[PDB]
């Protein structure tokens, strides 16, 4: 009885409403097979919740820093005071230790569910872990997951897969306008018929490649604009 | 039941924690075989012991002797007994006791017996762990003695092989190398000396000579798969 | 059922499914036969085998030449090798067809009679040659880690993984051949300019492989 995402028309046979967010859209089948439809679950809750993660920094990094354009935020010299100029080697060393350990126990809990919840240090901590993709306990400080937790994860969803499409407007703004979110906000305010995508969309800002310390990064926009 | 290399994991089923420090790592399946493990299981033991000598050795020399550099230290060294005196006594001495270990290994409690002295015999043992005069002072529990001897072992074996790539890239001991990694840690780790991305890729130099000049003969002296480095 | 090369037609049905890397894949019909399919799948893996040693070395010297060890490349690694070490092309002809005769020989008995060579012929050795299955020679020889008389589950699935990688070597050594026949230049010398410019600078460009461009 559930709305689906288009006016008469029937939800697949294996999408009757369990997952939160549930509108019965799946036009390629990818989740016939009910294991592939676990792992692209998991997918979404990591695009969902980082994208989200990805949104918030940037209008906030753009309020407090007009002037950073997060695009080139990557790059070592525009990296803030205390950190300006460092030794990008030796920064991504400590991203992929914390993150190849942080993501292979969320990974071994998908390939074996409830194994990893306790602490391996420390006996005796535990994380309840009710479903999967949402670990609770010491990840829920405040007890939200306690209540209406069906709702809650129809909340996170609905926002999340808003997110991503709102981050991908970001990138392809930036690389046709040269311009961040809000800054292009303004403009088009300024001028809603001369500056529009109408204008912008046939033009791509970004350099062909960078130099980071000596290391050449290639580059690109995601379609062949007038560079 | 057991704690094994990758929590929540099943062990293969050739693995079951019989043998001392069994955490079920074999992905590859080497030990399925019967015979092949046996044989594994003893070059496992004679790696790891070799490796805690050498690691500890290198360590040592370099406090004790910190200018001669333990790489170097096959041509830096002077003895009247010369090089191919010293190989001499090396290789002999090496083949008997070798050899011995190896009958051992193939039919166990063959080469227990002395053989000059008739009197003295070694006592029953398991293959690998030699008992009697060889074990003349024993801590506590075998079974706690043996997984300890293999962890610190096998952690011996990956220190050797970090000395020997350290030593290649960054032409140092190994408490040397260490100090330079604490006085810059950020721009010391292999991330910060190398990279490859599609289009360019930056390899450290190979700061051991290539050719060494040892009494009137050249010694070649390769990097390990340098052309391989990252 | 199992997956075919050509999704929707039947596989053929001298093709069971019983080999290793069966894809149903025989157009013409050469493998129907069943003593001569026998034959083949012995020199599917033989052609696999060694395309798979080729490709290693071919890539391996390759990296050498562009890291500036100073390798040749593979194709001027024969006169290389011949000059700076002195060594006599004919000789060391006949020396390869000696062995290669002997070892290649007894491959070629054991097919015809299979276990022939296991009869204490050779030295006295009488089980290292005895052979487990056809192009599958086993033994503590030829298979000295035994992973051949382990897990049965699992080494059907090497042999599962060795045609496959035989195969894109095979593909991956004829790829050598017309690149540098169209190119002239290394392996990854190739690579390494298609990364730099990819929409210009391909096979579709090299103005040889489609002349009418
Ligand atoms: C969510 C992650 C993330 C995202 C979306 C971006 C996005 C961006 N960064 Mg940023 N970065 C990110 C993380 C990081 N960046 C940096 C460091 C930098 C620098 C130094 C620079 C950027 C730049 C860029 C731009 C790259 C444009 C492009 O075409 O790149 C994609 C280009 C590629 C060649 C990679 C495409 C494939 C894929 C993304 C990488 C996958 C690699 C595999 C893991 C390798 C595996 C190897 C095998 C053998 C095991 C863009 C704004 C550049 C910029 O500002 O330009 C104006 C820039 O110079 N970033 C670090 C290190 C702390 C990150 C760590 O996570
Ligand atoms: C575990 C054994 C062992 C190891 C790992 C090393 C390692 C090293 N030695 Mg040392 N040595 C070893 C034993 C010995 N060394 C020497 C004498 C020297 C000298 C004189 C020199 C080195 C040098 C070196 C370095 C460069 C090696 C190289 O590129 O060789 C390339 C490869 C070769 C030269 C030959 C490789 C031989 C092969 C691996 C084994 C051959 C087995 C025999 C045929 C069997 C018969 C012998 C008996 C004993 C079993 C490296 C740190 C050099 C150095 O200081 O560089 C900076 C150097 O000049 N070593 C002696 C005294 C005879 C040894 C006795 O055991
Ligand atoms: C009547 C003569 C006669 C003929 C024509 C053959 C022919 C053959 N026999 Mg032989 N045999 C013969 C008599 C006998 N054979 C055997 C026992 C065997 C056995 C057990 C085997 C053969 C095999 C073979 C084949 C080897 C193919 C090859 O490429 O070899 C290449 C030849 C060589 C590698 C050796 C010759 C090399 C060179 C001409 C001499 C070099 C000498 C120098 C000292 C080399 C030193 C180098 C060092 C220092 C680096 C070949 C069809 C083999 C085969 O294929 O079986 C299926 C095999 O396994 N024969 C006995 C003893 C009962 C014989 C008695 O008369
Ligand atoms: C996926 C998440 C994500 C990522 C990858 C980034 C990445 C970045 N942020 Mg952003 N940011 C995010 C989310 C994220 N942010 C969110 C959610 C907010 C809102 C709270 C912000 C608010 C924010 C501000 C206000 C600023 C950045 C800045 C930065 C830069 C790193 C500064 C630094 O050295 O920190 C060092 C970090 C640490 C030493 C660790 C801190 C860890 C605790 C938990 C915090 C870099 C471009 C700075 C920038 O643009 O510099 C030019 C900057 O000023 N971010
Ligand atoms: C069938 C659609 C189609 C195709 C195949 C092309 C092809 C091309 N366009 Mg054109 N273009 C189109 C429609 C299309 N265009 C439309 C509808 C517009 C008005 C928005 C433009 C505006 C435009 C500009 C301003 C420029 C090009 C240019 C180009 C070239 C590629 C480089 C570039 O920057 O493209 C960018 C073009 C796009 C990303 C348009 C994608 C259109 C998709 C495929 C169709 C669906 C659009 C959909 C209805 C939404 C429209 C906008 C929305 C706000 C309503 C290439 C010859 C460039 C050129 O002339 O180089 C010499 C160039 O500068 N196009
Ligand atoms: C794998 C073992 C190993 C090897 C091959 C070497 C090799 C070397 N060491 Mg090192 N060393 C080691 C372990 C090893 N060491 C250990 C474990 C220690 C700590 C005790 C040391 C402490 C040490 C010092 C302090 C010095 C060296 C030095 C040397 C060099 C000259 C040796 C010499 O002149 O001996 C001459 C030989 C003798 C005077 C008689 C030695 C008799 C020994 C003690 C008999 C041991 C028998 C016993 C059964 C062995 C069990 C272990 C074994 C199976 C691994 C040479 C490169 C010297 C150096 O740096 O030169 C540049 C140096 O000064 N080593
Ligand atoms: C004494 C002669 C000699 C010399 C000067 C070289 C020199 C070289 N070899 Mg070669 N190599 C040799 C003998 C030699 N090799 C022998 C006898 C073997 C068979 C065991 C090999 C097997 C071999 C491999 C597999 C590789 C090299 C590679 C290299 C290059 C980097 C150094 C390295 O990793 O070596 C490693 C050498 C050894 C571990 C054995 C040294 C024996 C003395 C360098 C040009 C590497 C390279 O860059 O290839 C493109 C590489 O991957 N060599
Ligand atoms: C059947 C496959 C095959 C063939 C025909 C060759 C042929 C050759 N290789 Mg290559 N090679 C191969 C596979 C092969 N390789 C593989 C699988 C690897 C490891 C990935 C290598 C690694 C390698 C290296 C590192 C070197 C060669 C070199 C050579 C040349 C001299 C060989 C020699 O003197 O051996 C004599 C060896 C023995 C008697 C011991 C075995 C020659 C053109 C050398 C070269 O090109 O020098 C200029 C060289 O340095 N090869
Ligand atoms: C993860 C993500 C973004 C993450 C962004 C991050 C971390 C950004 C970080 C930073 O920016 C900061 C904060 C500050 C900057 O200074 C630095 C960087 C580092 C740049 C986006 C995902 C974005 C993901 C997107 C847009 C995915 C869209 C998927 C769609 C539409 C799929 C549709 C369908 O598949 C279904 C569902 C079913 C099928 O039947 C039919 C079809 C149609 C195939
Ligand atoms: C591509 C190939 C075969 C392809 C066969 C195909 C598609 C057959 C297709 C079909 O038949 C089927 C299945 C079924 C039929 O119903 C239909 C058809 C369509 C008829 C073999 C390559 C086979 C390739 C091989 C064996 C390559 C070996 C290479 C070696 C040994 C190289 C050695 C060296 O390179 C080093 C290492 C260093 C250098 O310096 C020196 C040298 C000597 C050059």
């Amino acid at each position: 009885d559930r709305k689906l995402w288009a006016p008469g028309v029937v939800a697949p046979e294996y999408l009757k409403g369990d997952l939160a967010g549930d509108y019965g859209w799946d036009p390629l089948g990818l989740g016939a097979d009910p294991t592939a439809l676990k792992w692209y679950r998991q997918s979404e809750l990591q695009h969902a919740r980082w994208a989200m993660l990805g949104v918030a920094g940037v209008l906030v990094q753009e309020i407090v820093k007009p002037d950073v354009y997060f695009y080139e935020a990557g790059l070592p010299q525009n990296l803030p005071e205390p950190f300006t100029n460092i030794n990008m080697g030796g920064l991504l060393a400590w991203e992929f230790i914390l993150m190849h350990w942080v993501e292979v126990r969320r990974w071994q809990d998908y390939k074996n569910f409830g194994s990893v919840n306790e602490d391996p240090i420390f006996k005796g901590n535990k994380v309840p872990n009710p479903e999967m993709g949402y670990p609770g306990g010491i990840f829920d400080p405040f007890g939200f997951s306690k209540g209406n937790l069906k709702e809650l994860q129809t909340k996170e969803i609905k926002n999340g897969r808003l997110a991503m499409i709102a981050y991908m407007a970001f990138i392809l703004q930036a690389q046709a306008t040269g311009k961040g979110p809000l800054a292009a906000l303004s403009a088009h305010l300024s001028n809603p018929f001369g500056n529009n995508i109408l204008k912008n969309i046939g033009t791509c800002t970004v350099p062909h490649s960078v130099d980071v310390q000596g290391l050449t990064i290639p580059l690109t926009c995601l379609w062949p604009g007038s560079q | 039941s057991r704690p094994l290399w990758l929590p929540g994991s099943t062990p293969p089923a050739h693995l079951k924690g019989d043998l001392p420090g069994d955490f079920g790592f074999d992905p590859l399946g080497l030990g399925a075989n019967a015979e092949s493990l046996k044989w594994f299981k003893e070059s496992e033991l004679v790696h790891s012991r070799w490796a805690m000598a050498a690691v500890a050795g290198i360590l040592v020399q370099e406090i004790v002797r910190p200018d001669v550099f333990w790489y170097n230290a096959g041509k830096e060294v002077e003895s009247p007994l010369g090089p191919l005196g010293l190989l001499a006594v090396e290789f002999f001495l090496m083949h008997w006791v070798e050899v011995r270990r190896w009958q051992d290994l193939r039919k166990p409690g063959s080469v227990d017996q002395d053989p000059i002295f008739s009197q003295y015999k070694l006592p029953p043992h398991e293959v690998g762990y030699p008992g009697g005069v060889f074990a003349p002072f024993i801590p506590g529990d075998l079974a706690e003695l043996k997984v300890k001897e293999i962890k610190n072992g096998r952690l011996a074996m990956l220190a050797f092989v970090g000395f020997v790539m350290a030593a290649q890239v960054t032409g140092k001991g190994p408490i040397a190398a260490l100090q330079e990694h604490l006085a810059d840690p950020w721009g010391t780790t292999i991330f910060s000396k190398a990279a490859v991305v599609p289009g360019q890729a930056v390899a450290p130099p190979c700061k051991i000579p290539a050719s060494v000049s040892y009494k009137g003969i050249e010694i070649p002296t390769p990097c390990f798969l340098q052309g391989l480095w990252p | 059922v199992r997956p075919v090369w050509f999704p929707g037609n039947p596989p053929p049905a001298h093709l069971d499914g019983s080999l290793a890397g069966d894809y149903g894949f025989d157009p013409l019909f050469l493998g129907q036969e069943p003593q001569t399919l026998k034959w083949y799948v012995q020199a599917e893996l033989v052609h696999g085998r060694f395309a798979m040693l080729g490709a290693a070395g071919i890539i391996l010297t390759s990296i050498g030449a562009k890291v500036g060890l100073g390798f040749p490349e593979w194709y001027d690694a024969g006169k290389v090798v011949v000059e700076k070490n002195n060594i006599d092309f004919p000789t060391l002809m006949v020396i390869q067809f000696y062995l290669m005769g002997w070892a290649e020989t007894k491959r070629w008995y054991d097919f015809k009679n299979p276990g022939s060579q296991a009869d204490g012929s050779f030295l006295g050795f009488t089980e290292e040659f005895k052979g487990l299955e056809n192009g599958y020679p086993g033994g503590r020889f030829f298979d000295p880690m035994g992973l051949s008389r382990g897990d049965a589950a699992k080494y059907q699935e090497y042999k599962q993984k060795e045609v496959k990688n035989g195969r894109l070597a095979m593909i991956a050594c004829l790829g050598f051949a017309a690149q540098y026949a169209a190119t002239g230049k290394g392996p990854l010398d190739n690579l390494a300019d298609h990364l730099a410019d990819p929409n210009h600078v391909n096979f579709a460009t090299n103005g040889v492989s489609i002349p009418i461009a």
